[PDB]
């Protein structure tokens, strides 16, 4: 129907004749070399023309060719067909098994639930995770980021809370991976086969190797299908790897789709970016999503503005930092950064409550006294503070635990702590119950009668 | 038609016009001869890179576009001989072996198309092999301040595949051509060259030509991988590959973002390094084309990031720590106090862990992890004056003697075989009663020594980790007879 | 043969008839009033127009004017004509006029990178300083940056290093000053010609003085000449004023001609600036560069680019001490904080490795004792290490040294010591030996035997 104008990286313009101006948001063909190359139109650029975003390698692409515009924006299959297994940006079979897939079909570009359609509740799940259930808690129907620069453990963090959830289920799963390692997700996937579990959950995914294209709408195709589930069947769980692979994507081109660049050389245009996606993400009253996420924090920087602008997207908001994990603390969680918008008196109980900002405190009154420490040493401390530093401490390592996917790359076998030990045992320490023992009795155990039982060996 | 006329060129960047059936990244050819990769297609003109010196090309010179994009010579007949950044340009000899060609530029292999790696790529370091495992188809970071060993580390782990089956590849990117020339003697001096090709692309070279270098040394290395072979390759300094890139970046006009590199620095990385990959049967099988009809290669690849002032905080070094399923931190100041494999434990990590290694491997490696991350915990004491003696004495003077045993010497990688020492010696009990510190590293050595006469057998172990039921008590024996020699 | 278009600054457009149009480093030459102005093509910008640097004051030239271009890329005298006389960046006569009568004229922008041009050896430049050939050994073909700056007699090393590669080697060495005060390059030229060493070096100046253009470029044709002397055969030493108003150069260039700014605001094309310029000088298998240049750190902060890319080039430090220069010992380098990472392998050998090693402890352990001994007394330090800091007291003595250069400055003659000696004299010395000479014994004196006979004149 057109013609190739420009050709800039992942970004080509095609000039179309007024006829048949492509809508916004609109997918269109292209041959290249050898296959089929799906562009999606982006901007109906002054005078004919259109800029578009290939969703392939757009390396071999001639200056002229032909390109048909077809009417569907994109053409990915929803429902229990799509249980089976790993699924493109495109909604293309990637996995080994022709797909016998879709009696419908849904646009990866959908709107937010209505504002009155949205519910919510109260239910906690429970994770096996101390820190987390203790820190930051939430309901079904809640929205989990995980915040943490590189090499803090970031996967590993999200496969135990999905191993840990994903069990308690009983239900419908939608996985979907986005600019991360594919190594990763082979194993994902294998890992699910063996367990029988694939036959509950729905994979995606568009790799940290794909061109940008398939990643900055990968994250969309992802959650249309979780939508769909939703729309129907009540409960579903929707694990993202990277929101920020999404942006990052965003980023790469919004210099060749031509607008001036914002703070940090970031797409003026992040703050509707973010939200558009993350307000897809919601409980509605036909049916409620669960959702854990992990969010990357470029160079360690909390107030670079990909994780700046996440944040207010989260209902439980849980960071690990680079200098807890450099101690040995790994589930490297920093328990005052880290919260949650229901660590509520009135949602999580009293004690619960004020077992979590009495850990809190403490934990905090101790980075205060740090200071003194390293300058004039301990023998400075009041008798009171001396014993705040050490009772701090033990908390401090209390929060550590071996996860069970850990396992693999430390001897260390894993363990799973009760909501309701993780708060016996914090409870029991700020009291100044197991003084006694020395620090490493805590560190790296499950219930607080593991921290006694290692006293004894050491 | 297919021809075009530089409109204008500096700074490496060309501009030409015309050419119409030319392509994206197709790679134009211009006098000399050198080409030139088409980056932009704009309405009229097409913006491309010069790979090469361009302190010549000028205007209404006659550009005409060649078939297809930005390949170049891959195959086995590579190894033994040093390639510049491009291709065939040899050094020293004339020709070279083609099986064909490979794009420099692609897609890396599925999400279905994968298998988890359990294969191990011993370094010869016991400092690495036992803690840091590294595994067939995995992506080690080799992290840490100039001259802490990065780049000797590296090297060692191709020296120590001169026998393994596994093809190795060393990509210098903005290295000293000096440097560079040392490496590959003394790559031949302590054998073998002829197991590793070298992909080099000098200090002075063009800024493209930096950048690209580690494409083309990888589609090397990915012959391999496809055809059902193991490989190994090394990009030598990422860090001067970004700087490279940010260079044409910002010569583009490109917007820069943190740090002033470009917003796509993380995907220049990341479709490098995602490459590097294990590859299942069926897939060698379909690229095989039934020839290979049931074996699995992979493309082993271990980069080196250079941070300044341990700063791992950094954009460059942030990106790759968040691609490299695992990493090694040489530690700037436990180099300079003669611990000269760096590692720093307790921060250093191989995510794919115990699979990564052999059985007699992960099955004593254990006891050294424990020992060294948290002997270092109670470093306060220095030695001294004992107190609490029976457990914080022993805990640190036993720490404190393994630490010397992981250290080691350069060019002297140590077998399964020589595991024996780490393995037994240490982490149990022998060595900790007997010897001192210096007669700690030393003993080691003689032990050796010992084995190599009276364990023939042994040579069986480090063919099978095994470690059978029985092998446990067999290799007891031979370690008590040494407490009668030295 | 052509027209000028645009002048702003040193930035002159000039353009030219489309079927000739100039190369990109070639050079040009106007006429504005009395002097020509020689002008460096930078860019074959588009539309047949070329655009430049001026190698001079762009002040008086009018908009349309004739320029000629030439094939030279602006040219220099090369040869042993050159030495003792001192030239600008164009290699004219600055120095009141001899006319330098030539014999060659090379290009200085040539490149020297070169591959199995360049030997396989890595042998070691013997330079005579006991405290370098020891402790920061130089190589052969390699860089060494000199750290120190004023009263501590930095100038005299360099005229020292000068003679010594002078006399007790063949070649000869070339200086280039770039970037630093003008009153300066008058006060080393007549210290020079009063150390009688000016006979032996070509010098080339282009300071703060002078045009952009100048201080960039400059560098490169005192290579150029350096680079002659390599292949006629010798081994040279290239001195660079300031390799730091070097690369800040290249940044007000790249600022005129408009390019983006980088990192800290540097240039993005500083990584090759650098590349190009040090790997030019190395050693090859006709002959050898070898280049010792002065190092500032902007705001002690070696992170910072400038110094940052010098330091993955240099393969030596030479570090000049200010209290090291109150005592008295002088060459005033700091035996620890001098690295050179070709003492370090295995390459020099073993023998000077540990006896280097040797001296980097002893030397070391008797600071750690000298703050143990104000406070506290002498006499209860131990044996072995009160003789330590016994033998450590004298090494320090040992290693200083009398330069010829200074006999001018003294009286006394100083010499020139062999590697072998300083590792006989030093090795000695701290394995149990000597410890019967006074301390006094070891000042300011050659091997380790005239010292000895040093004893006895007491
Ligand atoms: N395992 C080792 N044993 C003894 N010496 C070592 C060892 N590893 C490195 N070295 C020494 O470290 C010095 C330099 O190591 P090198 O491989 O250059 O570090 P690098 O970080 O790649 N430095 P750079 O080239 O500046 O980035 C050499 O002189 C070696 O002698
Ligand atoms: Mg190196």
């Amino acid at each position: 129907t057109g013609k190739i104008v420009q050709v800039i990286g992942a970004v080509v313009d095609v000039e179309f004749p007024q006829d048949a101006v492509p809508r916004v948001y609109d997918a269109l063909e292209v041959q290249n070399g050898n296959e089929r190359l799906v562009l999606e139109v982006q901007q109906q650029l002054g005078g004919g023309i259109v800029r578009t975003i290939a969703m392939g390698s757009s390396d071999g692409l001639r200056r002229g060719l032909d390109v048909k515009d077809l009417e569907h924006p994109i053409e990915v299959p929803v429902g229990e067909a799509t249980l089976g297994r790993i699924m493109n940006v495109l909604g293309e079979p990637v996995d080994m098994k022709g797909e016998i897939g879709e009696e419908e079909r849904w646009a990866i570009h959908r709107a937010a639930p209505s504002y009155e359609e949205l519910s919510n509740s109260q239910e906690l799940l429970e994770t096996g995770i101390k820190v987390i259930d203790l820190m930051c808690p939430f309901a079904k129907g809640g929205k989990v980021g995980l915040f943490g620069g590189a090499g803090v453990g970031k996967t590993v963090n999200m496969m135990e809370l999905i191993r840990n959830i994903a069990i308690e289920h009983s239900g419908y799963s939608v996985f979907a991976g986005v600019g991360e390692r594919t190594r990763e997700g082979n194993d994902f996937y294998h890992e699910m086969t063996d367990s029988n579990v694939i036959d509950k959950v729905s994979l995606v995914y568009g790799q940290m190797n794909e061109p940008p294209g398939n990643r900055l709408r990968v994250a969309l195709t992802g959650l249309t299908m979780a939508e769909k589930f939703r729309d129907e069947g009540r409960d579903v769980l929707l694990f993202v790897d990277n929101i920020y692979r999404y942006t990052l994507a965003g980023t790469e081109v919004s210099a060749l789709l031509g607008r001036m660049p914002s703070a940090v050389g970031y797409q003026p245009t992040l703050a509707e970016e973010m939200g558009v996606l993350q307000e897809r993400i919601t409980s509605t009253k036909t049916g409620s999503i669960t959702s854990v996420q992990a969010v990357y924090v470029p160079a360690d920087d909390l107030t670079d503005p990909s994780p700046a602008t996440t944040f207010a997207h989260l209902d439980a908001t849980v960071v690990l930092s680079r200098q807890i994990a450099s101690l040995g603390i790994y589930p490297a969680v920093d328990p005052l950064d880290s919260t949650s918008r229901q660590l509520d008196p009135l949602v999580v109980g009293q004690e619960h409550y004020d077992t979590a900002r009495g850990v809190q405190s403490i934990l905090q009154r101790y980075q205060e006294l740090k200071d003194i420490i390293a300058i004039l040493g301990m023998d400075e401390l009041s008798e009171e503070d001396k014993l705040v530093v050490a009772r701090a401490r033990k908390i401090q390592r209390f929060l550590s635990q071996p996860f069970f996917v850990a396992e693999v790359f430390t001897g260390s076998p894993g363990k799973y702590v009760s909501l309701k030990d993780t708060i016996r045992g914090f409870k029991g320490i700020m009291e100044g119950e197991y003084d006694h023992l020395p620090e490493q009795a805590f560190y790296m155990v499950g219930s607080i009668e593991e921290a006694v039982e290692k006293a004894k060996k050491l | 038609h297919n021809e075009g006329t530089i409109v204008s060129v500096s700074d490496g960047v060309i501009r030409i016009h015309g050419l119409a059936d030319c392509m994206q990244g197709e790679m134009i050819s211009l006098p000399g001869n050198r080409y030139a990769i088409a980056l932009n297609l704009e309405r009229d003109s097409v913006g491309a890179v010069v790979m090469g010196p361009y302190a010549d090309l000028a205007e209404g010179m006659k550009v005409k576009c060649t078939g297809r994009i930005l390949e170049v010579p891959v195959g086995r007949g590579l190894l033994g001989r040093v390639v510049n950044t491009l291709g065939a340009p040899i050094d020293g000899k004339g020709p070279l072996d083609h099986d064909g060609f490979s794009a420099v530029e692609a897609i890396a292999p599925g999400v279905i198309e994968r298998q988890s790696v359990d294969q191990p790529v011993q370094t010869g370091y016991k400092a690495v092999d036992s803690m840091i495992p590294i595994g067939r188809g995995q992506r080690e970071l080799i992290i840490g301040d100039r001259q802490t060993g990065k780049t000797a580390l590296a090297i060692d782990a191709i020296i120590n595949q001169r026998d393994s089956g596994i093809k190795c590849i060393y990509v210098a990117i903005g290295q000293k051509a000096s440097t560079i020339s040392n490496v590959v003697r003394k790559l031949e001096e302590h054998g073998a060259l002829a197991n590793t090709i070298v992909v080099v692309a000098t200090a002075s070279e063009s800024a493209a030509l930096q950048y690209l270098a580690p494409y083309a040394g990888c589609a090397m290395g990915e012959y391999f991988r496809d055809r059902g072979e193991d490989a190994l390759i090394i990009y030598d300094d990422l860090s001067k590959q970004a700087v490279a890139y940010r260079q044409i970046s910002l010569l583009l006009r490109r917007p820069p973002g943190r740090e002033a590199f470009p917003g796509d620095v993380f995907y220049l990385h990341s479709r490098l390094l995602e490459r590097a990959a294990r590859v299942n049967a069926e897939y060698v099988e379909a690229f095989t084309k039934g020839e290979v009809k049931g074996k699995t290669g992979s493309l082993t690849a271990l980069p080196i990031i250079e941070t300044q002032a341990g700063d791992v905080s950094a954009f460059v070094p942030t990106n790759v720590i968040s691609i490299t399923d695992g990493q090694i931190f040489l530690e700037t100041n436990l180099f300079n106090a003669g611990i000269r494999p760096a590692v720093n434990p307790g921060i250093s990590v191989s995510r794919v862990g115990g699979a990564a290694q052999t059985k007699i491997m992960k099955k004593l490696s254990g006891g050294i992890r424990t020992a060294l991350a948290q002997y270092r915990e109670l470093a306060a004491f220095s030695q001294f004056a004992s107190d609490l003696d029976d457990a914080t004495r022993k805990q640190l003077d036993h720490g404190q003697k393994v630490t010397e045993l992981l250290k080691q010497k350069q060019y002297a990688p140590m077998s399964v075989a020589q595991q024996s020492l780490v393995l037994f010696a240490a982490e149990r009990g022998y060595l900790a009663d007997v010897e001192l510190s210096k007669i700690g590293s030393f003993e080691a050595a003689l032990l050796a020594y010992v084995d190599r006469d009276h364990a023939p057998l042994m040579q069986e172990i480090n063919q099978t980790g095994g470690y059978n039921d029985e092998i446990e008590g067999k290799l007891k024996g031979i370690l008590d007879s040494f407490k009668a020699t030295q």
